[PDB]
């Protein structure tokens, strides 16, 4: 292992035979700086302060073409050893403390993903949600696995609940991770002070006469 | 003694006025509850204005081409 | 479960201190099995698994290519790190602290990951029981951390959560503390009877 | 005629000698999927869920270049038969039920347009409006005419009225289609309940003494 | 009115049922006059107006081009329709229903165009008089429809507008129903006099 | 009998308090009317953020070119 | 004379009711002050949505290229 | 000098040896129509109604390449006469009248800039502000100097103050231009009318008995 | 202060009246020193400073290039000005006027720069003392202007600021004008005592 103040991975290239599909990302201290959409040949920056730089998308496509040729030469030498599917770990938590009404972003973290093939979807009372849902790219680990994050911009409601549906080859059945978010006492308290302050003002008005009565 | 007669009218008018304040106070709470929902729905839009979506694989649409008139 | 073969490549730069020391490792992974690697502290391709010698010697044979990769320590790691100083290493976001009932002190939306959080019991650092949830990476260049501590409630006792972060010049501290209605009820009713009695006494004294 | 569940027109190409001008659109069940801005060589998608696909703008320009050559060969054989200008039909209606204050979009539908040359503008008390005005492309029909729609994002006001000005060669003069969007009773009703509830509380207070008077 | 010549071309695919049956027609129009057409159920260019034979035979003469257009039934209609399943045919928008005074039931902002709207008079389908405005295409992949019915007002009578749409698993029904102030005025004033009289009766009985 | 004198002051203070409630109730209705306009003007912006405009024909701007110093 | 006894209860209930109106009136002013801040923070976003920023000089990021397996 | 109704400068090209850096802008009646980002080869229009036109960014790059060659031939003939640094004039004012709470844009106008090298930054109580700050391009003058404007979208607060930090070679030290934005009387006035209107209603209630007393 | 050399080039078109008269000058500036210039009213390159003759004759020698620049009066100035009519010369923004305490009349956010502002004192144009801040160019195609005037306050006196602008069909005029509480206090208290006295008089007359 290597211990350092900052770690940057400027060559994270991915390729697999299932699609075939690939991915290109740059990482600095565990966060994604940008990714290159291979199909559209465009560089999408993940941080606003990083849009001032330039990275040629064609640079990414050249690298992944090498990985494709490398993989075919390795399948023969490995005698076609398929990837051992793993069991993902799914954790759901709120980005900010949950206050009813204020906008919030749900975070579903799928960890230990291998191969990089997963379907992360959101459920609201059994119905799929396709509004305000965003995902991050497959982010690398040190054991050569991946983790992905799905966001759900939601308005918290006490009557509404959500689930994170994670489908992967390593799960026998689809995995669901759940997430769920005084009037009488206040009325009694309000009335108690009301009659008290009412009697307090009444006493002074009566006291004023009583004090003035002697004179 | 008509002094107590005068006080009688004042109290009834005073309580009638308090009914009007209660009615308008309840009326305004409808606006605030409605304005709260609109304000927080607008806040949600802002939140989504800064979040993109992971693109799907690109598949091209197909077209037809006309012919030439000799 | 369809068969799938995954090939991944990683070019990792390690920055110890400032640009004083830099390590450069390129990793060739075949289904979570890194077989060939480059180490800047060796400057020579090596083999990790038995699938390495076929590629370790061949890549090291070509001197033109081998020199090209060895020079990436300066043209990739040191070139990019200069841009990292202006934008990414310069990014700093002030944390937000909220306290809710144990008693959890939520510190949310901060960057970078260096932070220290303390719990106080009337200017006494309550270190008896404190359970800290590890750093949580939201994914959007932000971080979280949760600290909770058990409480023995007391009248007038206060609890403050103390935080400090590289983005802050001054530490941020947030405190936590029908009862008011009941307290005023006894005082006013007693005062209501207090003034009423004086009327009879003034009436009796005058009479 | 042809009867089918769904109708798609993936080759709607337009060209005319007046500009000269042309248009390229794709239609599915009578709605416009996208259009290719010929001058700017860009593909503008009209539906957000359709931005994930790709259509080369240069493909559209090749097709319309063929129509230009085809038209010149047809003008000679037709002995220069000019287009017979038609009388457009203009209909103005609101997209949503008109509630004063809530945002709404006006819809002006110009139907039976031929040739595809029309000026659709909005008037507010006699002055042109150039804020929040948008139009759709010339959408095809079965009689080989066209229809166009102009939108006016407006905030309804009881004191404000709007008109849709449609200029076409088939109209002798420009056509205008117009569109226009309790306190005393409420005050009397509020006062009526006020004095009633006032007397109702007064009676119980007097009744409480009367009931307690006997004891 | 300046002279103008308009040439338009249309490539239309017709999908009956699923991909079971498909028709492909390409229409060559010269100033609202289609003269040459291709029919997939004929697979041979035809002429509609006397301006056709010059182009019908020549296009049909070239076998290479004629085979190219005949193959567009699969490479254009069937290729695009697969993408239509994922995005356009999958689009569904829930309708909104409002009732305002006849009595108009406005159903707005829904897609696709299949919809059924019913009017009810206390669990009785009022089919006596119902006038329906035809489907209105807003242009933004949305639709409208207006249904109105005459009313004979009655005390306590209610009217409900019943709708159903492919986007909805359960049908949506919306109902419609100084008077309250006047009703409370009589009850309170009578109650006001009701309590006042008892004071004299209690006074008289005690006296 | 000073009891009626006491009740006299209480009613006047009670009606004085009701004037304050009416004044602040009227004052808040100005904020709600102003906030309603701002909320619905912001809703209008959102509505326009999702609607493009049909482009006009493209006409290129013209420029001048300097010369070389031999 | 129980008539004055009756008036005594009415005034106390009347002032108790005025306390409730004052409490809810103060309560609503918290919402308006909070809604005012959210409304004007949303107005600020709109203002910035129409203003770009002068770009900085373009400096390219650097990458590493893998090798071929013979 | 030349006197005319409208003045347009369609060839404002800039180049200097310090960077080396350049600039391309089009001006009409003293306002910037667009600028061409030389590094990114993009045309950024400064007016929304001007986005309908097209200007090739490569056109700007050809012109500035000529200025670079021209400058090298002039440095020799001028025997390397460096630019005489000037003293900028800094003025700070609000775009709209300052009402506490309403959004506003601060305007810092740096005038008489030469050479076109300046750092304009905003300070809020001694700390730099990097949110909502925008600047205009170097706009030309008649004495062949320049002026630049920096905007700061701010929400006015009575407790917050701002400064405009202007750094230039012609200033010995950095220049700072500053900008800074009844309850008892109202309470007394409110109470004065309260007791007055209270007594006014009391009099009529007493007057009503007095008038009815005689009858 | 590092040494710096600045070279700038300007192509300026001047439009007097409509397209009736146009001047075209191209200016070659070297560190705020224009040395070579083209004048459409001369159609011949000239020299302004001693650094000109080396470039004035050489540019004028090439007839092909000299004719190219002379033709830019039509292909640059007159070509672009046609587009200016539709978009920039057509732009008009209505001014906004506010009056605050001298007494400043702020006219903000208007275009173009033609404007006339007047101050009135009860339908009398107060021209005694008026200080006008010159036109301020905000930079965003907007303009400002501030007009202030000294005041001698009077009871019931009003002041109106009168503006006119090419974007406005009708001129815009804005006016400016505890006291209300004090005035009502005297009237109500006097009315309060006015009604109270009548009770005794009615009591005395009846008695
Ligand atoms: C599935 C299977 O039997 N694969 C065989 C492997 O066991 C063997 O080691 C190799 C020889 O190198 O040939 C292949
Ligand atoms: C305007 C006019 O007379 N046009 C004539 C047309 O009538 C005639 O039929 C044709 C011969 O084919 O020649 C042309
Ligand atoms: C710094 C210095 O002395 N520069 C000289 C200048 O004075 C002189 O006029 C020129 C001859 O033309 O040669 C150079």
């Amino acid at each position: 292992d290597i211990v350092a103040d900052h770690v940057a991975s400027y060559g994270v290239n991915l390729y697999q035979s299932y699609g075939p599909s690939g991915q290109y990302t740059h990482e600095f201290d565990g966060d994604e700086q940008f990714y290159v959409d291979l199909g559209r040949k465009e560089t999408v920056w993940c941080l606003p302060v990083l849009r001032q730089f330039r990275f040629d998308p064609q640079f990414a496509l050249t690298n992944i073409a090498v990985l494709k040729h490398n993989l075919n030469s390795l399948i023969k030498r490995s005698n076609s050893t398929a990837a051992t599917n793993e069991v993902p770990e799914v954790t759901v938590f709120s980005k900010s403390p949950v206050t009813l009404g204020q906008p919030n972003i749900l975070i579903c973290l799928v960890d230990n993903i291998f191969p990089p093939v997963v379907n992360i979807t959101w459920l609201s009372n059994g119905h799929s949600v396709t509004e305000g849902v965003s995902e991050t790219s497959f982010l690398s680990k040190s054991d050569h696995s991946f983790f992905k994050i799905s966001y759900l911009t939601l308005l918290p409601s006490a009557e509404e609940s959500y689930d994170c549906k994670v489908e992967h080859w390593g799960l026998d059945k689809p995995l669901l991770k759940h997430w769920e978010p005084m009037s009488e006492l206040t009325e009694t308290v309000v009335c108690a002070l009301g009659l008290s302050v009412g009697l307090v003002g009444i006493v002074v008005g009566t006291v004023f006469i009583i004090r003035g009565l002697r004179s | 003694g008509a002094l107590y007669t005068g006080f009688s009218i004042l109290v009834t008018l005073l309580l009638a006025g308090q009914a009007t304040t209660a009615y308008f106070l309840y009326q305004q709470q409808g606006r605030l509850d409605k304005l709260t929902v609109t304000s927080q729905n607008l806040q949600l839009e802002n939140l989504r204005m800064k979040l993109p979506k992971p693109p799907k694989p690109v598949s091209k649409m197909r077209m037809a081409t006309p012919l030439l008139m000799q | 479960s369809p068969e799938d073969f995954v090939y991944q490549f990683k070019a990792m730069c390690y920055f110890t201190n400032g640009t004083e020391r830099v390590r450069y490792v390129t990793r060739y992974i075949y289904n979570r099995e890194e077989y060939a690697r480059f180490d800047s502290d060796v400057e020579v391709y090596r083999a990790v698994t038995p699938l390495g010698p076929p590629d370790a010697e061949y890549w090291n044979s070509q001197k033109e290519v081998l020199e090209r990769t060895r020079a990436e320590l300066d043209t990739v790691c040191r070139h990019n790190y200069q841009l990292e100083l202006r934008t990414t290493l310069q990014r700093r976001v002030e944390p937000t602290v909220t306290i809710s009932p144990l008693l959890v002190c939520s510190v949310t939306d901060f960057y970078p990951a260096q932070i220290k959080v303390r719990w106080f019991r009337n200017d006494q650092e309550e270190t008896t029981g404190v359970v800290s949830t590890p750093l949580i990476r939201n994914g959007d260049w932000t971080f979280q951390i949760l600290v909770m501590l058990e409480m023995t409630p007391q009248h007038g006792d206060v609890y403050t959560c103390h935080v400090e972060h590289p983005s802050l010049q001054n530490p941020i501290t947030v405190e936590w503390r029908q009862s008011k209605m009941l307290s005023g009820i006894g005082g006013f009713v007693l005062g209501l009877i207090f003034l009423g009695l004086g009327l009879i006494i003034h009436h009796r004294s005058q009479k």
